[PDB]
């Protein structure tokens, strides 16, 4: 006499997720006057050593 | 490694250089000789799992 069973079995399971933000926010603008500008101490010092 | 002090930081050169820091919503006296110090701020995040 010969009795055999078998049962096999098998899952697999694959996730990928993925996710990208740009966001990019102004507040503030401004334009500098044309002339007269008033430059910084710093600066003139610097020019006037050249 | 940083070593010891090497510059005078602070040397004000009779100058009144008050900044306003807008991160700690506070003004500063910059040295009369330093050419920019400036408040903005940039945050950098790397976040790994294995
Ligand atoms: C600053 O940004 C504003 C917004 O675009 C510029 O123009 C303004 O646009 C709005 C919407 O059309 C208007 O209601 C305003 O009248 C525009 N002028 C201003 C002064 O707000 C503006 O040209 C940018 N530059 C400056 C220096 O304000």
């Amino acid at each position: 006499n010969s009795a055999f069973k078998q049962a096999i079995q098998a899952s697999h399971k694959k996730d990928s997720s993925f996710i990208r933000i740009h966001k990019v926010m102004k507040v503030l603008n401004f334009t500098t006057k044309a002339k007269d500008l008033h430059l910084s101490d710093v600066f003139l010092k610097a020019l006037n050593h050249l | 490694q940083f070593r010891n002090r090497v510059i005078n930081t602070k040397s004000f050169g009779g100058q009144c250089r008050k900044v306003f820091s807008g991160d700690g919503k506070d003004f500063y006296r910059l040295s009369g000789n330093v050419l920019s110090y400036t408040f903005q701020v940039k945050i950098n995040n790397d976040f790994n799992y294995e």
